[PDB]
């Protein structure tokens, strides 16, 4: 729970959020993991990216094998029978055509295998980067480890591949609020140290950016800089110091 | 000689040339003997034929697409910007794209409203304007923890072909003829060996990123967090997690 | 242009339709910062959004507010200069013109390969068929078939390699869209 | 030409693979928004 709290702290939500609703977060995480099981068991073509490599390699091998049925202009496609029914000086010319056709077929196969191997190497390099940056760390780099703010991810091995379970924080029910970028007090202009200013309509609060937590504005969560004459959107409000 | 359609042309040939030819050495026009008229040549229409199918597991119904032809040369025919598409009823209302036709047109088996393969202009998503103001913000009052799955291929099968017996088999006779081609098969063996050896490096680089094997504690006191769905199961013969077991039961070779 | 066996397939997304995607990405960015890339789009006043992007590079947000007029003027000037810059500097769009040029050149070479004899008496199949008896016309046609098939295969191979390059570029462009447009990248010289 | 076998179903397959991949390239670059967003009719963006 403390590790996940600091991962929350790594996306801009204070730790107190996770601790005040840890039961809810754990329940919601367990539900989200359980839904992966059902989604994979119920939705076909989910593993398509992995099945396609198998399919393409099988198809390339099948066409390579079926190229042995081709004559390429030889009297017959089986080398044994042309060899067993032509004398060498007339069988060499027939065998040469098969040699040329089969060699050039093998060359085509090997070239396409090289290109596909380069593509798979690119994918494996991407998977290595994703392991390092999503599993071994927390990635501040958007949409690299899933939709939402990345918390943590889990690897799962798959046949000839890897599957990543990306746990992300997604914001939910939100409210239209009124704002201002600073407040004016005794001619001093106060900016928020962290978060934004919001009004419930009659009273003004500072909240953090990703979770509504109004606090009364104090000298301890804002900082003064300049006077009220410079910033274009200012609101007059009172700021309290505990010292008084 | 050649084949095509002949039409009148406005290309002012010179009195001595007999036939015109466009870029890339193709006859584009010829002049007529016996009338000296200058007639243009256009290839007569052709193109591929493609078959739209929901799947034999759903219906035997099919739409056919002739790729680059006007609907003037052979139940309901629709002229679209990617060819002539026959067998698909065209719906004004837009849906999410299911089977791509091209040029923004897709087609799918509806199964509810029309019992046919409809054709439509694909939609890009739900429309919503954001309530922008100079003094208003939207801040979330809750959150949802969401887990998404991402699938990446790492390696492929390490195949290896032996030229001498793929091309010849057990025939010294043609092996002697194959020797005349030099190192064509030292090369192919070398290339395939390179592919096969790097397939293992792919897996090593993706997975071998920990120097020591970490073990989970016997007691699972994770503060309400439940991982039984991802940790290996002792009851299994092969010590895989439930999700990995489903993944292994899901791809077929 | 249309030739013997050569056809060009229309792309699935029309240019009228990619412009709507970029319009959506813009509207989302201006009206909601990066929030629309993670979850629901959350409106935020644009100077406030720019203040938080300043805060994202180690500049306090009071800087932006105390010189917002100046920053807006600088941004407007810099945007205006892009139009003139790429309108007056040739070869600016060279990376895009080169793909068109290379594809057109490869197709032109593939078509011009039909003018080659490859050792046949003539390159016109009908001409050689019309004056040679079958058992020798077969031999003459075979050389032409071999040469043309090899030319087509060379074209296909170079297309595969070029498509691999374009895919690498498109993956880079998708990463740049995600990480520069939908976020703010703390990652040096990746987004300029 | 039939005596050369499957060379041309193979070439057609390779070119079709490239053609199918180009649409994936475009889709993965641009189709990253779930919804189509519109800007307000009044452009009061604080001077930008
Ligand atoms: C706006 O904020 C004020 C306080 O900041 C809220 O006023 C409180 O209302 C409750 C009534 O349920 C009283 O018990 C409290 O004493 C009030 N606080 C103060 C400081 O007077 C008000 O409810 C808020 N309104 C909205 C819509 O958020
Ligand atoms: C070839 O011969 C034909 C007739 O033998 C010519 O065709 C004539 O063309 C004139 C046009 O000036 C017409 O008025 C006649 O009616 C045509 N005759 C026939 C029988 O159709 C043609 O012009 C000749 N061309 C050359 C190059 O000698
Ligand atoms: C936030 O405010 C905007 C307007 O200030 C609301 O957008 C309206 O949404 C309704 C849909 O029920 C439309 O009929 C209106 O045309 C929209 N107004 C504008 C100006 O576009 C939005 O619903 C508000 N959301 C919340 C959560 O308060
Ligand atoms: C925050 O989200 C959670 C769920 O994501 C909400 O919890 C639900 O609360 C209702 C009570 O009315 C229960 O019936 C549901 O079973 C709860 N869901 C879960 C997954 O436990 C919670 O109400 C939300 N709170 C706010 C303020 O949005
Ligand atoms: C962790 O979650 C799994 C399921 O998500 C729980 O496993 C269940 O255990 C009970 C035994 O009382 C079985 O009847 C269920 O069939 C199991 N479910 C599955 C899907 O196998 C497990 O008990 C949970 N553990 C903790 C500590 O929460
Ligand atoms: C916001 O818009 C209102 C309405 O046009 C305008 O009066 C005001 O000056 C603007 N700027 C603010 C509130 O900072
Ligand atoms: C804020 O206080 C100053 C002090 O005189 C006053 O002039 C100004 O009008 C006040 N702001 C508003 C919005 O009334
Ligand atoms: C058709 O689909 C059903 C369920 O989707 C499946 O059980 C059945 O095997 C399929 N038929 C085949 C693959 O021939
Ligand atoms: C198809 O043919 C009709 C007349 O036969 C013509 O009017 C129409 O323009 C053609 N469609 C094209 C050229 O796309
Ligand atoms: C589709 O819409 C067009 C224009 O909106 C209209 O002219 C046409 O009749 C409609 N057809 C059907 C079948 O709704």
């Amino acid at each position: 729970p403390m590790q996940m709290a600091y991962r929350f702290n790594g996306i801009g939500v204070t730790q107190n959020v996770l601790y005040e609703n840890q039961k809810l977060i754990a329940n919601q995480f367990n539900s989200a993991i359980g839904k992966i099981q059902d989604s994979l068991s119920s939705t076909p073509s989910a593993l398509g990216k992995l099945q396609d490599v198998v399919n393409q390699n099988a198809q390339a091998l099948n066409t390579l094998v079926k190229q042995l049925s081709s004559n390429f202009g030889a009297i017959s496609s089986v080398l044994n029978d042309i060899l067993s029914r032509l004398d060498p000086p007339e069988a060499e010319v027939q065998i040469d055509r098969l040699i040329t056709g089969r060699l050039q077929s093998l060359q085509t196969y090997v070239t396409q295998q090289l290109i596909r191997a380069a593509e798979i190497r690119a994918s494996a390099n991407l998977a290595a980067t994703k392991m390092s940056e999503c599993v071994l760390g927390q990635s501040k780099r958007v949409d690299f480890c899933g939709k939402g703010y990345h918390l943590m991810s889990f690897p799962q091995s798959a046949p000839h591949g890897v599957v990543f379970l990306h746990v992300t924080y997604v914001p939910a029910q939100e409210k239209n609020f009124t704002t201002a970028p600073a407040i004016c007090h005794d001619g001093k202009a106060h900016f928020p140290r962290e978060g934004v200013f919001v009004s419930n309509g009659t009273h003004w609060f500072v909240t953090q950016r990703n979770f509504y937590e109004p606090q009364i504005i104090t000298t301890d969560n804002t900082f003064v800089s300049g006077n009220c004459d410079v910033v274009i959107g200012i609101v007059n409000n009172t700021v309290y110091d505990p010292l008084q | 000689t050649g084949t095509g359609v002949l039409t009148e042309s406005n290309k002012k040939f010179l009195p001595f040339q007999q036939f015109g030819r466009d870029i890339a050495d193709t006859t584009d026009a010829v002049r007529d003997p016996q009338t000296l008229e200058i007639l243009d040549i256009t290839p007569c229409s052709f193109g591929g034929v493609s078959v739209i199918t929901p799947g034999t597991n759903t219906s035997n119904q099919v739409a056919v697409l002739y790729q680059d032809v006007n609907c003037t040369e052979v139940s309901n025919v629709f002229q679209t910007r990617a060819g002539c598409l026959i067998g698909a009823e065209h719906v004004n209302n837009s849906y999410e794209c299911d089977i791509p036709i091209g040029a923004g047109i897709c087609a799918s088996y509806q199964t509810q409203t029309s019992q046919s393969i409809i054709a439509y202009t694909m939609s890009l998503g739900a429309e919503n304007s954001v309530a922008y103001s100079n003094n208003s913000i939207a801040i979330p009052t809750n959150f949802t923890i969401s887990v998404t799955t991402e699938i990446l291929p790492v390696s492929m099968t390490k195949t290896s072909v032996d030229c001498t017996m793929y091309i010849c088999g057990d025939s010294t006779e043609c092996s002697n003829l194959l020797l005349q081609y030099g190192s064509f098969c030292t090369q192919l063996n070398r290339a395939l060996t390179g592919i096969a050896v790097e397939q293992d490096k792919n897996t090593q680089e993706v997975f071998a990123q920990v120097k020591q094997i970490y073990k989970t504690p016997p007691i699972k006191d994770f503060g309400g967090f439940n991982f039984s769905q991802i940790l290996p199961d002792p009851s299994k013969p092969s010590k895989r997690s439930p999700i990995e077991d489903l993944l292994f039961n899901k791809v077929t070779l | 242009q249309k030739f013997n066996g050569l056809t060009v397939l229309p792309p699935l997304l029309t240019d009228e339709m990619i412009a709507q995607y970029t319009s959506a990405l813009l509207a989302g960015t201006i009206t909601s910062g990066w929030t629309f890339g993670a979850g629901p789009a959350l409106q935020i006043p644009f100077p406030m959004q720019m203040a938080y992007r300043f805060n994202g590079i180690g500049v306090t947000q009071n800087v932006l507010y105390e010189n917002q007029k100046l920053i807006a003027n600088q941004f407007n000037s810099a945007i205006g200069k892009i139009q003139d810059s790429l309108s007056s500097t040739p070869s600016a769009l060279g990376k895009l013109q080169d793909v068109v040029n290379q594809n057109a050149q490869a197709l032109n070479t593939l078509v011009k390969q039909l003018s080659s004899n490859f050792g046949a008496i003539s390159s016109v199949l009908n001409d050689i068929l019309s004056r040679l008896d079958p058992p020798e016309a077969e031999v003459q046609i075979d050389r032409l078939i071999t040469g043309r098939l090899q030319s087509l295969q060379t074209y296909v191979t170079q297309q595969l390699i070029r498509a691999a390059e374009i895919r690498a570029s498109a993956n880079l462009a998708a990463t740049k869209m995600s990480e520069c447009v939908l976020g703010q990248s703390k990652r040096v010289d990746f987004c300029g």
